[PDB]
């Protein structure tokens, strides 16, 4: 196209990476999950890290 | 002829003057023309697909004696019709069947065959075929192949002054450009040289050429010079001496003869003596011996006794070498003729620069100046410089070429060899020296004689050519070896070759393109256009008359290397441009049309369009203003020889529609003729209010619009199709007839505009042939709407208007009239991954029941069911194993208890923002795959709604058809109750008594069984086409394409424009209670900014609106008087007025018309206003517009009272209101807008990249950094180009932060930099990041 | 890296790489085979051409790539281009946080802010608004706070006007000249896909709104928020750092508005008499007892701050009109009243502006600009100003100026037929008369369409400058010049025949009569010329800078 | 001459920039040239602060 220096492999977009919209999501349900883990007994907390 | 039938439903009022001579061709007559050459039977090599066979054919093996000859070929039936191929997405062609004879000549011949097999028609390639309305197809999408211009093929001799060593002198250089093979060109240089370089190629001497053709030097000199003879007779020297030679040269020593002096030395020889040796006829004069001291010797002259040369032809002679040679017993010496002002002693200074000798010597230079560096051989030379213009393979001119270089060249001949000779050479060369000699003149490439123009028809046949040629080697190839009856002309001859050269083109060429068709203007502009460096050619040519618009170019990177075709231009049989003429004999302008070329033109003295002429059409004045030779001037009463035919044929159809043109800069005129083929198609197809008279014109001759074949009464009429009753007179005798009318509905266009034809006719009237049956989109009534007049007043408001900015009132967008439709076409692919294949299936992870809702069993949105942005159109689903989770994920499914699928949601959503109604679904299947329960309620559905439609054909048809045997009957054995008794079917046994009805029966006989079987047939191979797989990629499992119709209708943001060039963008959509008003308490609907008027010179878009004002005028009154049913004589009385208008017009007029029927039909027609037509060039002026407005009771001035809707006080000052036609551009805002926060990136280096069409973010400049430079703005720019782009890490860094609340950036190195270090770092190079 | 359809396609270097590793290890494998000098010298060669091919291809033989014909794209060639670096050069890297639109006017707007349309300010600060939508428990976490603003629920707009407020947006145009193609605005939450952009910034931008299209960008990072405000905001740059003088000196329609505000007719309504102040002047006008345009003594309390430091004040009762009285409202403090007492003329009206800039300082010259803005579109609209056909008034004495300059050219052209004049002589006299005869035209229609106005006071006559529509664009500054007039009503100029030569039967007739056949072929080549130099000389003009950049 | 003051730039990465590359890296690369930035372009490439 355009003959412009725009080349195939400018359009091939990375599917390995993790998006930052989400990788923000990941952050939190770690911060979310303990949390909840906290509202239990300490043997609920341990028997549900554990499994 | 004196007015149609749809002419009755709405007239134009036409202003204007000069009447019309020739009416505007058709449009189209280019792209068919062309194209409609290439594929025809020609008995002759008449360009065409007869003459590129005729070329290369015939084909003879390798010295076997084995040739294969060309017989005839054949277009075969296409395998899908036009409108089946776009569905496709195949190609619409037809297979090319070429029948070939085979001879093998016997070895050691007397010439005579052994055997002779002729393979019938054997197919190579299918090539496309044009449509009725001239497109082509190449996949699924109609593309438009652009005519091309470029510099004929000929001799052209150029200049080169200026600029070349800055020292003036000039130079002339000739160039001789066949249409095929390679370039020779001539060039002198500023010692006066003659050199030649084939191609581009290193510069040699000219005359080394000669030598290759055989030519020794001392024919070379006798062929460029002439010969001054020196005679010795008694002793010391005589010389015969033509009297002319002494022009231009002072006597060098006593010239006498016949015992008188007739000049004597430093009396240099004007006129007068020249006279005296004239009349005198002196034949002899004595010269000294030392004049020869510079006389260049012409032949070779050698010693009689010793036989060793004396001196070599081209030799300078001297006082010592005349004593050598005299003693020999030489009486006469040839030297050269040699002056320095009237014939240039040229070639004999460039032989002394010729390194070679011979004919092998040049031969050999020659050899090794094209491929140099490889040692030359005798066979190779030899056959080189055959090869370049003398074989009849690798050169041609053909006809074009043959015929200006014989034309350039002052010969008779017009047609000649397509290959050069050496008395070609020789010419051209005689005719450089003569320009250099003073006499004659060197050409221009600019100047249209010179510019050839193609079109599709030739460019195939050259791609077909190269097709046949490397097809040709092959065939030799194999019919070297070949067993005798073995193989036969199937075998050698391929497809593939041969449908890829002409496959290559339409696929992919600069030439042919998408059709621009969002207007029918659009298309009939852009299949008449042209193709062509500095400023010189861009810039118009007084050859550009009639011919190339001025006015209509793209304006931008390139300028006028476009143009555009002119109205009246046509092909010239050779393939210049022609243009109509008006012949004027004696003192009479005669209506007999001329078609004169560019070179044709030049020497006529053609008079103006622009003329006053009467009665027997002399001319009024004594003196007309005319053009004659590349300018223009007043010429006398009686000298001109042609006339100008209109007053339109300068301009283009695009800027033919501009009304009130010559009131126009020519820029805003360029821009308005540029924009208006954007305008996209509205919801209710206006009309013009102010007009030309071409858009009647340009609807008709595109295709968009559906044109009767034939004339008769309208039998029936529908929204899907028309049937037209024939009238006898126009029906052939068999199979009696209707025309039946298949309209186009809503459907997608190339741009996604909706093109839809409307019927424009009642049930039940009559039509001529040759009328409008109905409108296609954008065209009212047989005219051409590109858009929507309306109500404007030019005022400042509140700055709401800026700059261009348009200011429109609610009244347009509740009106619904600016609103446009836009059909727009998505896909979903099922494809198939190593993982596994994607499923069409329902069933999705993680949707609810509302999303699923708008789906069937199947997966496919309904046909009918409104969507909205993020609605699911396909529920697509592919396999994704394993997906490999984290603890907190794994803890989140244990306490919900989900089971996460192994397949991942691929469905096709609709995209963001975009909302509409499905109207549409198509599924594609692999051949072999289960078609799905969707897709087969779709086969059965298609297969349903074609038997229908088959049916309808045959069920109107056979009705037709005995409705005539009916009448048929009643001649000679009329039974009229009698007859209608009886089943139908038991017609056909009734004869009749001897005569021609007998043979009648007969032939409708014919037809009707005809007519079943027929309907049979097409009902079979349309089942077919149905249930065929169709043939997908590779990979493709199955892909559903849903059509999607969205109806937007305007919003701020939209670029709107009039034809005049004023360009706008909707600011505010206001109420109409805000609205300026007049007294009468109508509001208006657009508010223009008056200071865009003057500073852009278009004073037309003024005009446009006044005229306007008064046509609305016409129209309300009449709007009145039909609302008060006054009664047909006052009406008609009325409109008789308007149609005159105070003095000498074109238009003529009525009560011809019907007075009853007819009459109170056009005024219903009129009452929303009074269509005008203005002229190019012809139109109304100031007078003719007030007094229409003295019809209209409003003001001469234009401009009438307003009031603020908001304070309801006055406005000071009168303001101009009135009608201004106005376009709608397709900009559209929601287009054009985009946001993005977070995207996609790009793999190779990291950058945002849109890939769900949620679109990458905007590009960042370098003149953007510089100005964050200019500011002290450091932040700003490292955000810019690290962590908001470039760095992996820093995104996400930063993104967590902004989250958090905390504003900051840790910034890292972009991924960019990172990269060409390692790049660096790949090469030898150690570069590493020193210190801390 | 796999595409769509199951094809793959990689870089042109593995194609390269792969081939100098063949022949390599073929080398290797011809040392262990003893092969004869001939060979392993050959496959030395090989070695090295595909080295060289491998680095920088194009310096030897220039390899072609597998298949296709396109040589392949070597080392050296990733990092060379055009020009030099692909990274940094134009262009240039894609950026985050953006977006793009067609641009409106929106009049409403102050200097320092923008119409930004919703939905661009949604997808733009979707983290702002995700962290913001949870800080104060609108949302449970980040995902809710996604479906929130996927959902579009009704809550999420009064959150999106707190991340609003006092954040700025970039606004950037095509063709990026001086720093003031990009500034600093405060975002308005606007209705509609459009940007609104005031007036008075679209000089330094060259935007026009026939379409031009602009760029947003948000300033993430606090010292970019800052840098904003305090570098590139739109009230900081009000001058053009090439000269001194405003670049937000008020355009056209708003100095259209202030040039028909203060003028003066000979009569109207309310002429001779007196009022107290300002205040009471519009209550006038509004009223409809007194015209816009009247000379009138009233009193006026105007300031000057001469002393150390310090505004003096002083009263008197200047002799003035209506409109110069209302707009007196609006000069803020030291100025005196002699700046607003004249016609207001586009160059005028600029020096008003400077003036209180080099006085009272920055912040009273931004809100006195907006002031500016408003009223002269506010008046403006109120004046009813339009543009007719008899607008435009063609001198009477016209077609006899043609007529004899027309006897000149006959007159040099018999002298040169008697050969009293030789040809050259001839064609510069003819050009001259013809040129003469159109400074002729213009400075008669310039008179009359000036002056024309002929009007009464309690006498017989008198005569002021015209009031005719047309007249005052040209004249206030607004739009148009004595040049574009001159073709309007008076002949327009000789056009130019492509070589460069000039016609020496110019165009006789203009714009308001017709233009036939011929004269519009020739005009033709001035504007083909005209749009083509301009477009070509657009690109180089940049180039200039490119150059100057780079020194500098 | 403008066009031939800018040539002669201490920082290369600067020059490889708008100059001819290839030239630029050698002829730098030869002597061993250490380029300490402190100029704009060259801040650019490497994304720092001006
Ligand atoms: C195969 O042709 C392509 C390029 C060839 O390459 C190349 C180097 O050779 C070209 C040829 C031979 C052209 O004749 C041409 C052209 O005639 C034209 C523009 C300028 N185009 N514009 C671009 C868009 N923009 C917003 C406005 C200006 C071009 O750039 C080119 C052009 C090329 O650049 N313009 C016009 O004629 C005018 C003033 C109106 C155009 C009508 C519509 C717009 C077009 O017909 C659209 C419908 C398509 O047809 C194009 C998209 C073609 O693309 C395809 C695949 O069909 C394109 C010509
Ligand atoms: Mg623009």
């Amino acid at each position: 196209g355009d003959d412009e220096d725009s080349h195939l492999g400018d359009f091939i977009e990375d599917t390995t990476l993790e998006l930052p919209l989400d990788s923000a999501t990941t952050e939190s349900l770690r911060a979310a999950t303990h949390d909840v883990l906290a509202g239990l007994t300490a043997r609920e907390a341990k028997v549900l890290r554990m499994r | 002829m004196v007015y149609s039938y749809t002419e009755k439903k709405r007239i134009r009022k036409d202003f204007g003057k000069r009447p019309q001579v020739l009416d505007v061709p058709y449009l189209l007559s280019i792209q068919l023309d062309s194209f409609q050459k290439f594929i025809e039977q020609d008995p002759e090599g008449q360009y065409g697909l007869e003459a590129a066979f005729r070329s290369v054919f015939p084909i003879q093996s390798y010295s076997g004696n084995s040739e294969l000859q060309y017989v005839s070929y054949r277009l075969g039936e296409p395998v899908f019709d036009v409108q089946e191929c776009q569905i496709r997405g195949v190609t619409y062609s037809a297979p090319l069947r070429v029948k070939l004879r085979l001879v093998i000549y016997e070895r050691e011949a007397p010439e005579g065959t052994v055997k002779d097999i002729k393979e019938q028609e054997v197919y190579m390639g299918e090539i496309p075929l044009m449509t009725d309305n001239g497109t082509f197809v190449i996949n699924g999408t109609e593309r438009v192949i652009v005519s091309q211009l470029h510099r004929s093929p000929g001799v052209f001799f150029d200049s080169d002054k200026g600029k070349t060593h800055s020292s003036g002198k000039v130079l002339y250089n000739a160039r001789i450009i066949p249409y095929r093979g390679s370039w020779l060109d001539f060039e002198f240089d500023p010692k006066d040289n003659l050199f030649v370089r084939i191609d581009r190629r290193r510069k040699l001497p000219a005359t080394i050429i000669l030598r290759a053709l055989n030519y020794t030097t001392e024919q070379i000199l006798d062929l460029f010079f002439e010969k001054v003879i020196f005679e010795i007779r008694d002793n010391k020297l005589q010389m015969e001496l033509v009297p002319e030679r002494l022009r231009g040269e002072t006597a060098s020593f006593d010239i006498e003869a016949n015992g008188k002096v007739y000049v004597e030395k430093g009396r240099r020889i004007t006129a007068r003596h020249i006279r005296q040796l004239e009349k005198d006829d002196v034949k002899l004069i004595e010269v000294p011996v030392e004049y020869i001291a510079g006389k260049v010797v012409a032949k070779d002259y050698i010693d009689e006794s010793t036989g060793e040369l004396i001196c070599a032809a081209n030799m300078e002679l001297s006082l010592d070498l005349l004593a050598k040679l005299s003693q020999s017993g030489h009486k006469r010496i040839e030297t050269l003729f040699t002056n320095d002002l009237d014939h240039g002693p040229y070639i004999s200074e460039t032989l002394r620069v010729d390194p070679t000798n011979d004919r092998l010597s040049a031969l050999v230079e020659i050899y090794r100046m094209m491929r140099p560096g490889e040692p030359p051989t005798r066979e190779a030379a030899e056959s080189l410089f055959e090869n370049l213009f003398f074989s009849e393979d690798r050169y041609d001119l053909s006809a074009v070429g043959r015929m200006k270089f014989n034309r350039s060249l002052l010969r008779e001949e017009i047609e000649g060899s397509g290959i050069l000779s050496k008395d070609d050479i020789i010419d051209v060369m005689k005719k450089l020296i003569d320009i250099r000699n003073g006499k004659g003149e060197v050409d221009d490439i600019d100047h249209l004689g010179n510019r050839r123009i193609r079109s599709v028809g030739e460019m195939a046949e050259n791609q077909f050519r190269v097709g046949l040629v490397r097809v040709e080697r092959a065939v030799k190839e194999r019919l070297s070896l070949g067993d005798l009856d073995t193989l036969m002309p199937q075998d050698m001859i391929n497809a593939k070759p041969i449908s890829a050269a002409v496959k290559e083109f339409f696929g992919s060429s600069q030439l042919s393109q998408f059709m621009d068709q969002n207007n029918p203007l659009s298309e009939i502009t852009h299949k008449r256009r042209i193709l062509a460096a500095g400023f010189e050619v861009r810039d118009v040519h007084p050859t550009h008359y009639g011919r190339v618009c001025p006015i209509e170019t793209p304006e931008g990177p390139n300028i006028g290397l476009i143009n555009s075709l002119s109205v009246y231009a046509q092909t010239n049989e050779y393939g210049f441009l022609e243009t109509p003429y008006r012949k004027v004999t004696d003192g009479v302008v005669t209506d007999e049309i001329h078609y004169l070329s560019a070179i044709e033109e030049g020497n006529y003295v053609i008079a103006q369009a622009n003329s006053n002429l009467d009665e027997e059409g002399h001319f009024v004045e004594d003196l007309v203003t005319c053009r004659s030779k590349g300018e223009s001037s007043l010429f006398s009463r009686d000298q001109v020889d042609y006339m100008d035919v209109s007053t339109q044929q300068v301009v283009s159809v695009g800027a033919s529609l501009i009304p009130f043109l010559e009131h126009d800069d020519a820029n805003r005129a360029l821009m308005g003729a540029n924009m208006q083929r954007q305008a996209v198609p509205t919801l209710r197809a206006d009309k013009p209010l102010v007009g030309t008279g071409m858009e009647r014109a340009v609807a008709v001759d595109s295709g968009v619009t559906a044109v009767a074949k034939r004339g008769g009464v309208v039998q029936y009429v529908d929204a899907s199709r028309i049937v037209i009753k024939v009238n006898e007179d126009e029906m052939y005798p068999g199979e009696a007839g209707i025309d039946i009318y298949n309209l186009t509905k809503y459907t997608r266009s190339n741009q996604n505009t909706c093109i839809n034809q409307m019927p424009c006719v009642s049930l039940g009237e009559p039509v001529e042939r040759g009328d409008v049956l109905a409108d296609g989109p954008s065209t009212d009534l047989g005219e051409l709407a590109l858009g929507q007049n309306m109500r404007v007043a030019f005022m400042p408001w509140n700055g709401y208007n800026f700059e261009d900015s348009i200011l429109v009132s609610e009244r347009v967008v509740q009106e619904d009239r600016f609103t446009t439709i836009h059909i727009q076409e998505l896909a979903c692919v099922s494809r198939d991954t190593k993982l596994g294949p994607e499923e069409i299936t329902a069933d999705i992870p993680n949707v609810g029941e509302a999303a699923l809702s708008k789906l069937d069993e199947s997966g496919i949105v309904y046909i009918g069911a409104e969507v909205t942005g993020g609605d699911i159109l396909v529920g697509k689903v592919t396999p994704k194993g394993e997906t490999q989770l984290t603890p907190e994920e794994k803890l989140l499914r244990a306490i919900f208890g989900e089971k996460a699928s192994d397949v991942k949601d691929s469905s096709l959503r609709v995209p963001n923002g975009v909302s509409g109604t499905v109207i549409d679904v198509q599924v594609f299947t692999r051949d072999g795959v289960e078609k799905d329960k969707r897709a087969l309620e779709i086969e059965e559905m298609q297969l349903k709604q074609a038997k229908k439609d088959l049916s309808e054909e045959l069920q109107i048809l056979e009705a037709g058809l005995f409705s005539r045997i009916r009448a048929v009957l009643v001649a000679g054995g009329v039974e009229a109750e009698k007859l209608d008794k009886l089943p139908r079917d038991r017609w056909l046994e009734l004869g009749l008594t001897d005569e021609e009805k007998q043979n009648q029966l007969e032939q409708l006989a014919e037809q009707y069984d005809e007519l079943k079987h027929e309907f049979e047939k097409k009902l079979e191979a349309k089942r077919r086409k149905i249930t065929q797989g169709d043939d997908l990629a590779p990979g493709v499992l199955k892909i559903v394409k849903v059509y999607l119709a969205v109806k937007r209708r305007i919003q701020p943001g939209d670029k709107m424009a009039g034809r005049h060039g004023n360009k706008g963008v909707i600011s505010k959509i206001n109420p109409i209670e805000d609205m300026p008003y007049d007294e009468n308490g109508t509001p208006v609907d657009i508010v223009l900014n008056p200071l865009g008027v003057p500073s852009r010179m278009n004073i037309g878009q003024i005009l446009e609106t006044h005229l306007g004002m008064a046509a609305k005028g016409i129209g309300d009154k009449i709007n009145a008087m039909l609302k008060q049913q006054q009664e047909v004589a006052k009406l008609r009385e009325f409109i008789q007025r308007a149609y005159d208008l105070g003095a000498d017009v074109r238009q003529k007029v009525d009560l011809s018309t019907f007075s009853d029927e007819e009459v109170m039909r056009l005024a219903e027609n009129l009452r929303k206003g009074m269509p005008i037509a203005t002229p190019v060039f012809d139109g109304a002026k100031e007078a003719e517009i007030k007094e229409l407005l003295k019809l209209g009771d409003l003001p001469t001035s234009g401009q009438i009272r307003l009031y603020d809707g908001r304070t309801g006080e006055q406005f000071e000052r009168p303001v101009t209101v009135g009608y201004m036609y106005m376009l709608k551009l397709n900009h559209l805002v929601d287009d054009k807008m985009h946001a993005r926060s977070t995207g996609s990136y790009s793999l190779v280096t990291q950058q945002p990249l849109g890939g769900k069409a949620q679109f990458g973010g905007q590009r960042f400049g370098e003149m953007e950094v510089w100005a964050l430079e200019a500011y002290g703005a450091a932040y700003t720019l490292q955000e810019m180009l690290t962590v908001k782009s470039d760095d992996v890490n820093g995104r996400t860094k930063m993104y967590k932060n902004i989250v958090d609340g905390n504003h900051q950036m840790e910034p890292g190195m972009p991924e960019s930099f990172n990269v060409l270090l390692k790049e660096i770092r790949s090469l030898g190079i150690n570069i590493e990041l020193e210190d801390e | 890296v796999p595409l769509d359809g199951g094809r793959f396609a990689t870089s042109d270097l593995n194609d390269l790489y792969r081939r100098v590793i063949n022949r390599n290890n073929r080398l290797k494998r011809l040392l262990d085979l003893a092969a004869p000098d001939i060979i392993v010298r050959n496959e030395k060669r090989m070695l090295q051409e595909a080295v060289d091919a491998l680095l920088d291809n194009g310096r030897r033989g220039r390899a072609i790539t597998g298949s296709n014909k396109r040589p392949l794209k070597s080392l050296a060639d990733m990092i060379k281009g055009k020009q030099g670096r692909f990274r940094q050069n134009l262009l240039g890297k894609r950026v985050d946080y953006s977006g793009r639109s067609v641009i409106t006017v929106g009049p409403y707007l102050r200097l320092h802010q923008c119409g930004l349309p919703k939905k661009m300010a949604l997808e733009l600060f979707k983290p702002f608004i995700y962290g913001k939508l949870e800080l104060r428990g609108l949302a449970t976490t980040i995902k809710a706070a996604k479906k929130m603003v996927e959902r579009e629920e009704a809550v999420v707009w009064d959150i999106l006007d707190e991340v609003i407020r006092e954040h700025p947006v970039l606004l950037n145009r095509a063709p990026t000249l001086h720093r003031l193609g990009i500034q600093a605005f405060e975002p308005v939450l606007i209705e509609g896909k459009a940007i609104q952009l005031h007036p008075l910034v679209c000089a330094a931008y060259n935007a026009d709104f026939d379409g031009d299209q602009m760029a947003v960008h948000v300033p993430l990072t606090l010292e970019a928020q800052l840098e904003a405000r305090a570098l590139m905001m739109s009230t900081n740059n009000i001058l053009s750092p090439a000269n001194g003088e405003p670049i937000i000196v008020p355009s056209q329609d708003v100095v259209l508005g202030l040039y028909y505000m203060t003028r003066d007719c000979v009569n109207a309504k309310g002429e001779g008499m007196v009022l107290t102040g300002p205040k009471e002047a519009e209550r006038l006008y509004r009223s409809g007892l007194a015209s816009l345009h009247a000379r009138v003594k009233v009193r006026i309390t105007e300031y000057e701050k001469d002393a150390n430091g310090e505004l003096v004040a002083k009263t008197s009762l200047k002799d003035t009109t209506v409109g110069r009285a209302i707009l007196w409202m609006i000069v803020p403090k030291g100025l005196p009243y002699s700046i607003v007492n004249q016609a207001l003329g586009k160059k005028a009206i600029s020096k008003m502006l400077n003036t209180c800039y080099r006085i009272l300082g920055l912040k009273p010259t931004v809100i006195f600009a907006d002031q500016i803005m408003y009223t002269g579109f506010a008046y403006a609209a109120r004046s009813g100003a339009s543009v007719g056909i008899d607008d435009m008034v063609i001198p009477e004495k016209k077609h006899e100026i043609i007529s004899e300059a027309e006897a000149e050219v006959a007159e040099i052209q018999e002298q040169f037929q008697s050969g009293l004049v030789t040809a050259g002589e001839r064609y510069n006299k003819v050009i001259d008369i013809w040129a003469a005869a159109n400074d002729r035209v213009s400075k008669a229609m310039m008179d009359n369409l000036q002056t024309e106005t002929v009007i009464n006071r309690d006498g017989q006559e008198e005569k002021q400058v015209s009031f005719n529509s047309i007249y005052m664009m040209a004249d206030s500054g607004a739009r148009g010049s004595a040049a574009q007039i001159r073709q309007l009503a008076g002949m327009r100029g000789l056009m130019a025949k492509p070589d460069g030569s000039i016609i020496e039967t110019p165009i006789t007739a203009n714009f308001r009569e017709g233009l036939n056949v011929l004269q519009y072929f020739i005009s033709t080549h001035g504007a083909r010329k005209g749009l083509a130099d301009t477009a070509l000389k657009t690109a180089n003009s940049g180039y200039l800078t490119r150059r100057l950049v780079d020194v500098a | 001459g403008i066009t031939k003051a800018s040539l002669a730039t201490e920082s290369f990465i600067s020059a490889a920039s708008f100059q001819e590359t290839t030239r630029v890296l050698t002829e730098a690369a030869v002597a061993g040239k250490r380029d300490e930035l402190r100029g704009l372009k060259e801040n650019v490439i490497v994304g720092r602060l001006i």
